[PDB]
């Protein structure tokens, strides 16, 4: 009947004790049993849901066979998937691992003893791969997240207890819009066999009356604690995620309100997360945009311990995503073979990870409009039509013209400042354009040289501009920007401080960066008559 | 108090003194009562503990009871006080001290000792004397405990403890003789304290055989220089997180465990290292400025370095050693581009003092002039409290903001600077200033020049010898490379005046380029 | 140039120092099951 | 009714065929309605086979801005009452504000849980619903900015942030939107998942004017 699968590799039982009154305080052995179990019961067939009678040192017990593993001769690792139906049978072995857990009753004291075996519950399901999240990018931060979160509640628990550490409770991820770190809250919570979260949308705990909106941010650990007071350590994880964390909790001393609420909520949270109890089985996702108005004492470790940063993606992560997003399409022969990712991964230079999708829909919305033509030709729709859709590649570069990046607003200014095109009338921007391409090249391949600056010079009206943003252009670098005075005009000088500091802030991200300015000594406010010109800028520049 | 006790025998390192001074709180109700109506002094009721964010006071007020016997203090924290009903909060307040006041009323003087502490107590205890008119409640509160605190009517065996992260918001109300008495600050451990909790913390670690032998304890207190105790035990779970990630491959595969070396468990110092560098203080100091200022090092070319820093030497004895000299200021001037504030950081690197601070426009770049002003004095008065202290001032020039078109700057920085750098400090205390500059006639010609005890010169390099030095120590090119290239730039061009790091800019470019002569000799020549 | 909230104190505080309302409510279930008793009696 | 093994289009179809942009009567405008048509409603005119043959939601955000007085109010109200669908929630600019501490954000919150329920209860062929906010830049700036003593500016943009795209989707809801000025609108919700498609309503050319004429008379 099995063919191959004849033995029973690895069996999970629950013992239910025969008679509840009997309740035996003794503790018992899973080693003892299971040797007993081979003993008197071997090379006998067992399926699953197989009821059976143990009469151990005269203490009865009802084992059922919760599961089952059958297993071929010849293999190593038992990579056969355990089976729950009652089809799948082996013969016994003196080689089964044999686990035994509380009965439906719960009433058997059951050890592990030495049995280096996955927990009762081992949340994180033992085989489960990162593919399988359906996420492209950032396959770096998962590795440090899991590292340092999930890694200790898997290992078993004594040597955990020896090494008298408890688990981090905390962790915070926070980045610009639309990078995708709501996905991932998400996915962790569905994906880990645990309780269900017990979602909070931010301002949620505000309330009307007195005293009710303390009430209602401490209503929430009621049961982690209630299990954690009966069971100890084997109660399963509880995960409660607050969302957009940064509405209330603001730094306490503000003037927020005029009441004095945000304090209460403040000092709450503050005091149970750690407190003088220990919980020690409790764990809260944080969200945010921006990390610097949380108040500071969250943020020392025993609370919000890990801090994440989502950042826009690379190439390759683009890839991953259009893999990921055009999926199911390929596979159910919905798309043209004409197009090819990589060229469209190659386009969409500054797109985040939330643009794609904008566009996966455009381009259908081209293909279907081309089929019902809304209005005036109305009523064409029928089978024939419907029966062989395909989107084109046309269709995604029409669907360019909708979309449009919110980060890469300044390269286009780079791009039309060479409107008037460009014409080598002479030798000489051959050399310069040669020279400046060699410093890009000794820029690009050098470690210890981090900062280069150039200038140029000339006379009013040479074509200067246009000459720099071509050289900027075939870099190719991640990262370009343009300061120049069309972008300054209208502010207040202040302003105009806050603005140049914040670009050369924001310009320390990438690895490698390309920067322009436009005509300083408009920029610093030149006019000879004085002279006069505004010193506070020339000096910002003249120390940056 | 236990007689089965000893200071020893807890948790709370580094802590020490203060321990003394809070039992310091006891001492009163040792003996028999008898006495100290003969003495004439009233007992303290009420206590102050104090400290920022993570320095470990929770600890201490859960641990206390042990030491405390009778039975247990009772514990509330600060929001469930407040409740709906009107009058209902008032209440609650006036619930807690019934237990003891009846014991009391009842036995007289033979009372035991009652506690009670409120954890966290800014959560409503602001100052009555505030305004916003919402509904009254939070003053009544207040009230209350003041009611029962101060008009106790001869309540005496009541001790209540404060514990909080900010000290100034509470009322001034509950700050007077009577009532919360003494005010404890606990601050950031020292290096022996913090020693002693790398000690209490990894206690457990050391004895099961968890921790390879390699570790050292002291080398690791030691460079943590800037560390809360809970950022300690962080550190401690960050390297048990490394270590066991190595048999268990997250991610990767399924959960492949390998049953044999889970016995073999071990932690080493590598993990440790790594660990450090995930974890990060908001100690915020990271005085390891100083080191990426002199991050392209030191190579001693010629006998002027070493004489500069054998004066350097002689200064920081001088100021270390005498008594009546507890100001000096220096002056380091030069060519631009000669090098001098990698040198001032060599000297103040060397010294070893407990506090150095370097300013720099770097930080101060941003702000707006009162801004810049008060960051100035604030620096300046944290300096004055260690008694001995390094300070260096970079580039006074641009600090000023000289400009010669009008010429323009701000008088206002220069008079702060002017008046700052003649005040001698507080008694008993030492202080050594080391300022560098690179336009001296300014320096001279605005006359501030007479406040500057001493000036030292670094002319740059000029001698073909010197750039054979600098360049072997670079190891540019090959040996026969580096002959050739000197014995033909003696004949290109033998005068010759430079600076370092032209010079170093040079031989990357070269290095990168055509490292033959046509570049490298090709750029000293232009800009020599 | 000020604007600020109101925080509400419910009161009703007698009724609040019971359950809330037991004054007809839980006599009136009370003397409801004696009433279901008599009932049964005089149907039987 | 059924749908038959024959590829019909939806039973309680949203849009019927037998429609015009000349019923409409707003004259001018007429690139504007072939694009607002072609990227909002196309999807849902389909049989739900196909379009979850392709695995993609619906547009659920819709913008309008231009000077005083050019149409706009007139595209919402045609839009509202011309559809297979229940009767908008109209609401008025800083119609959610309220005095006690909690009772604006929950003003927010009224707003769509019919919506949600209907969701839950059955599923894909729930009937459309719509909701339009009038006058969006009096209370939705930037968050951050305006010092705001009185903190309303963050609470409300927020819970309209963490409920339009949140944790839990929805996807039978369709808001719309309208201002003059949207310089000041808050960044985070002009991003796709969150008001897509932005349309200019720009002053007329001369025969758009010949058009309003006709309409008018
Ligand atoms: N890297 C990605 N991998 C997979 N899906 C992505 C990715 N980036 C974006 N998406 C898709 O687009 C959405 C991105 O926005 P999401 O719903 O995660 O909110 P968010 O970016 O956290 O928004 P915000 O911070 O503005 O509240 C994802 O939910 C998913 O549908
Ligand atoms: N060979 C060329 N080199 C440079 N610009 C060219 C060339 N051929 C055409 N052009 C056009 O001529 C324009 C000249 O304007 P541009 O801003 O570059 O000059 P400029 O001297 O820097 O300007 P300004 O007078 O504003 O200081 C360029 O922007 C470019 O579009
Ligand atoms: N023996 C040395 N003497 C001086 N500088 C040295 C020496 N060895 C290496 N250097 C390097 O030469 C450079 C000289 O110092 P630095 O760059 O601060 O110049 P500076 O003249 O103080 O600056 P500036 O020109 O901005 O006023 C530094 O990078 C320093 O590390
Ligand atoms: N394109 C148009 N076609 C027909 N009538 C129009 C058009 N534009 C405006 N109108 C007429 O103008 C009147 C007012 O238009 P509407 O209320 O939409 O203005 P609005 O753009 O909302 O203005 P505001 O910005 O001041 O609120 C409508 O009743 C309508 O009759
Ligand atoms: N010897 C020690 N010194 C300082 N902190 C310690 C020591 N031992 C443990 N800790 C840690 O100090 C932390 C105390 O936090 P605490 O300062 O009470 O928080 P808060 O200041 O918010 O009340 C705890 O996480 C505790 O584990």
């Amino acid at each position: 009947y099995s063919g191959k699968q004849s033995y029973l590799g690895s069996i999970d039982i629950d013992i239910s004790f025969r008679a509840r009154g009997k309740a035996v305080s003794t503790v018992f052995d899973q080693d003892e049993l299971a040797k007993q179990f081979v003993r008197c019961y071997e090379s006998q067939i067992f399926s699953p849901t197989q009821y059976l009678i143990m009469e151990f040192q005269g203490h009865f017990f009802d084992l059922k066979i919760r599961n089952v593993q059958a297993i071929d001769l010849g293999d190593i690792e038992p990579t056969s998937a355990v089976a729950t139906g009652i089809e799948t049978k082996g013969i016994l072995t003196k080689q089964t691992q044999i686990n035994f857990f509380k009965g439906r009753d719960g009433l058997v004291n059951l050890k592990s003893s030495n049995s280096l075996r996955p927990r009762s519950n081992a949340v994180i399901r033992p085989d489960f791969k990162f593919e399988d999240l359906g996420v492209g990018g950032l396959d770096k931060e998962f590795t440090k997240i899991f590292r340092r979160a999930f890694a200790s509640r898997i290992f078993p628990p004594s040597v955990i207890e020896k090494l008298g550490i408890s688990h981090v409770k905390g962790l915070l991820l926070y980045g610009p819009p639309g990078t995708g770190k709501t996905l991932i809250a998400r996915k962790i919570g569905t994906m880990l066999n645990a309780k269900e979260p017990k979602i909070v949308n931010g301002p949620e705990i505000l309330s009307k009356y007195v005293g009710s909106s303390e009430e209602n941010i401490r209503n929430l650990f009621k049961d982690a604690e209630a299990e954690y007071r009966a069971k100890g350590e084997e109660s399963s994880l509880h995960i409660i995620i607050f969302d957009e964390l940064d509405s209330v909790f603001k730094q306490r001393g503000s003037r927020g309100d005029g009441t004095g609420v945000g304090d209460n909520v403040v000092n709450q949270l503050l005091a149970k997360m750690d407190g003088v109890d220990q919980l020690n089985n409790i764990l809260v996702i944080g969200m945010t945009n921006r990390k610097d108005l949380i108040d500071s004492a969250l943020l020392r470790p025993g609370r919000f311990e890990v801090q994440v940063e989502i950042h826009l993606p690379d190439e390759k992560g683009r890839l991953q995503i259009f893999d990921i997003q055009t999926k199911k399409m390929r596979e159910n022969n919905m798309m043209s073979d004409d197009v090819n990712l990589a060229e469209l991964a190659a386009l969409t230079k500054n797109f985040s990870g939330a643009e794609i999708e904008g566009l996966v829909k455009s381009a259908s919305s081209f293909a279907i409009n081309k089929t019902v033509n809304i209005g005036k030709g109305a009523t064409k729709l029928n089978t024939k039509d419907i029966a062989k859709l395909k989107v084109t590649r046309e269709d995604f570069l029409n669907a360019l013209n909708d979309v449009t990046p919110a980060f890469g607003i300044s390269e286009e200014d780079l791009k039309t400042c060479v409107e008037g095109g460009m014409m080598l009338y002479s030798e000489r921007v051959n050399s310069i354009l040669k020279n400046g391409a060699r410093y890009v090249r000794q820029v690009r391949e050098s470690d210890k040289s981090r900062l280069v600056s150039l200038l140029i010079h000339g006379p009013a009206g040479s074509g200067k501009t246009a000459l720099a943003a071509e050289i900027a252009l075939k870099s190719g670098f991640p990262f370009i920007r343009l300061i120049s005075p069309n972008e300054l005009s209208g502010m207040s000088e202040s302003a105009k401080i806050a603005y140049i500091d914040n670009t050369f802030r924001d310009a320390y991200k990438s690895p490698l960066n390309i920067l322009v300015i436009d005509s300083l000594e408009t920029l610093v406010d030149w006019v000879p008559i004085g002279p006069r010109f505004s010193n506070n800028i020339l000096q910002m520049l003249k120390v940056a | 108090i236990r007689p089965d006790f000893k200071f020893e025998d807890l948790g709370v390192g580094g802590l020490d003194k203060e321990f003394t001074k809070i039992f310091r709180a006891f001492a009163s109700r040792i003996f028999p009562p008898s006495v100290i109506e003969k003495l004439g002094i009233s007992h303290v009721k009420g206590l102050l503990l104090y400290g920022p964010p993570g320095t470990g006071k929770t600890l201490i007020a859960r641990k206390i009871g042990t030491m405390l016997n009778a039975k247990e203090p009772k514990i509330v924290n600060g929001p469930e006080i407040l409740s709906k009903y009107v009058g209902s909060s008032e209440e609650n307040i006036r619930n807690l001290f019934k237990d003891a006041e009846a014991e009391y009323r009842a036995k007289g003087e033979e009372s035991s000792l009652h506690i009670i502490i409120f954890d966290e107590l800014d959560s409503v205890f602001k100052q009555r004397g505030s305004r916003g008119d919402g509904t009254g409640v939070g003053d009544n509160v207040v009230n209350q405990l003041l009611a029962k605190m101060d008009g106790v009517d001869q309540l005496n065996n009541i001790l209540v403890i404060g514990m909080t992260n900010r000290k100034d918001l509470i009322d001034s109300a509950l700050l007077r003789p009577g009532r919360f008495e003494v005010q404890v600050e606990i601050h950031l451990p020292d290096e022996k304290g913090r020693l002693q909790i790398f000690d209490i913390q990894t206690k457990k670690m050391r004895e099961n055989n968890m921790m390879s032998d390699d570790v050292n304890l002291a080398e690791l207190a030691a460079l943590t220089k800037n560390f809360s105790g809970a950022e300690i035990e962080g550190l401690v779970k960050s390297a048990s997180s490394f270590a066991i990630n190595k048999t268990v491959n997250i991610g990767k595969g399924a959960t492949k465990l390998n049953t044999k070396d889970i016995a073999k468990l071990k932690v080493t110092r590598e993990d440790f290292l790594n660990a450090l560098n995930d974890v990060t203080p908001a100690f915020g100091i990271s005085e390891e400025d100083l080191k990426t200022c002199v991050e392209g090092g030191m190579m001693l070319y010629s006998e002027r370095v070493n004489s500069i820093l054998k004066n350097g030497a002689r200064y920081v004895r001088q100021v270390r050693e005498s008594d009546k000299s507890r100001l000096v200021s220096l002056l380091i001037h030069g060519p631009a581009g000669s090098g001098k504030t990698a040198l001032a950081a060599e000297i103040a690197l060397k010294s070893g003092f407990p506090f150095i601070r370097l300013i720099s426009p770097n930080e101060l770049s941003g702000m707006s002039e009162s801004a810049k002003i008060a960051y100035i004095d604030n620096t300046f008065r944290d300096a004055y409290k260690s008694p001995l202290n390094i300070l260096v001032i970079d580039s006074l020039e641009t600090l000023v903001d000289w400009v010669p078109i009008g010429p323009r700057f701000s008088n206002n920085i220069l008079q702060m600077l002017k008046v700052a750098l003649k005040r001698k400090p507080p008694q008993d205390r030492r202080l050594l200033i080391m300022t560098t500059t690179s336009a001296y006639s300014v320096l001279q010609q605005m006359d501030i020049l007479s406040c500057f005890d001493n000036e030292i010169a670094v002319p740059n390099m000029t001698n073909l010898d010197e750039l054979n030095n600098v360049m072997i120590e670079s190891n540019f090119l090959d040996d026969a490379g580096r002959v050739k290239v000197i014995n033909e730039l003696s004949r290109s061009c033998p005068n010759f005046n430079v600076g370092i790091k032209k010079t170093l800019t040079n031989i990357e470019t070269a290095r990168h380029d055509e490292d033959p002569v046509n570049e490298l000799v090709e750029l000293m020549t232009q800009s020599a | 140039g000020q604007q600020i909230f109101s925080q509400a104190l419910l009161n009703a505080n007698r009724r609040g120092e019971a359950k809330t309302a037991l004054a007809e409510v839980q006599a009136r279930h009370q003397e409801l099951l004696k009433l279901e008793k008599s009932m049964a009696e005089l149907t039987q």
